């Protein structure tokens, strides 16, 4: 999730 | 009527519709070409058996290595799912955190519907639709393998049964994103304010698309209990795990068949 939430707040960039 | 607010309902499920066709390369219709045999170049390998399993070759513990295997294959869809939510009019509006908190629980749920479009009652497409691993093959295996996608299967067999097309579902995935009942949301009413009108759209689209079902808005609905409920599902499936010392093997083969599912 950590991962998850990392990846998720790179897309919305 | 047709009149001036039932025409912006009808404006932002075409501007839904045609982001979502951007954002998602697979759609539905692209799937369910695949398993009903209508494509002749390159058709699918059926992996039904471990003799068949062993021919398709060619083409930690386990258990959390499959899930790590099955998350990062899912980053490209974190992702596409990310961009499609920035085009819901008044998404990037809203608070950054809530942004988040949003996309962290709705991609699960949305992934496990795009899920549904590769199931039917006999198998699963995987391998970018190259294979075809079905379902008894699955519940065939040891536990707890054996039980790991034959919940999905179940749900969806029924959301399938509804038959919702691709406009259909990417308003139907715009009301799940905008869900704000998410635990550690900030301002909820900016959210409801855009899931009210969201639903407006989804009501209209299924009147309009489906005259068959006069509580398919309502069905439609309750699938997103159902949703979370499979979601809710993987986190016993991991105390399930940890209680397990039975012999976790499982072939390399359908290891990465299962990082190919969720
Ligand atoms: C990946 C591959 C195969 C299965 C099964 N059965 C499950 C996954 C997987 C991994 C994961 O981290 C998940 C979540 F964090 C939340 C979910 F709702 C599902 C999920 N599935």
């Amino acid at each position: 999730n950590l991962g998850l939430e990392d990846i998720i707040r790179k897309a919305l960039m | 009527q047709l009149n001036p607010e039932s025409a912006d309902l009808r404006a932002l499920a075409k501007h839904l519709y045609d982001s979502y066709i951007k954002s998602f390369p697979l759609t539905k219709a692209k799937a369910r070409a695949i398993l009903t045999g209508k494509t002749t170049d390159k058709s699918p390998f059926v992996i039904y058996d471990m003799n068949s399993l062993m021919m398709g070759e060619d083409k930690k513990e386990v258990a959390i290595r499959i899930f790590q295997g099955c998350q990062f294959r899912s980053v490209e869809a974190v992702q596409e799912i990310t961009e499609y939510a920035k085009s819901i009019p008044g998404f990037v509006n809203l608070d950054l955190n809530d942004q988040v908190t949003l996309l962290k629980y709705g991609v699960h749920e949305i992934i496990y519907t795009m899920l549904a479009s590769l199931m039917n009652k006999d198998g699963v497409l995987i391998s970018e639709g190259q294979g075809f691993m079905t379902r008894e093959f699955l519940k065939s295996l040891r536990k707890p393998f054996g039980d790991f996608m034959e919940p999905k299967f179940e749900f969806a067999v029924k959301f399938n049964a509804l038959e919702l097309d691709d406009s259909d579902l990417a308003i139907f995935i715009a009301v799940i994103i905008l869900s704000g009942d998410r635990p550690g949301l900030l301002n909820v009413k900016p959210i409801e304010d855009i899931q009210d009108n969201l639903l407006q759209a989804l009501e209209l689209q299924l009147k309009l698309n489906h005259p068959e079902s006069s509580q398919l808005f309502a069905k439609l609905l309750q699938k997103m209990t159902d949703l979370r409920q499979i979601v809710t599902e993987h986190v016993q499936l991991l105390q399930v795990i940890k209680k397990t010392e039975t012999d976790m093997s499982l072939h390399p083969l359908l290891q990465e068949i299962y990082k190919d599912l969720y």
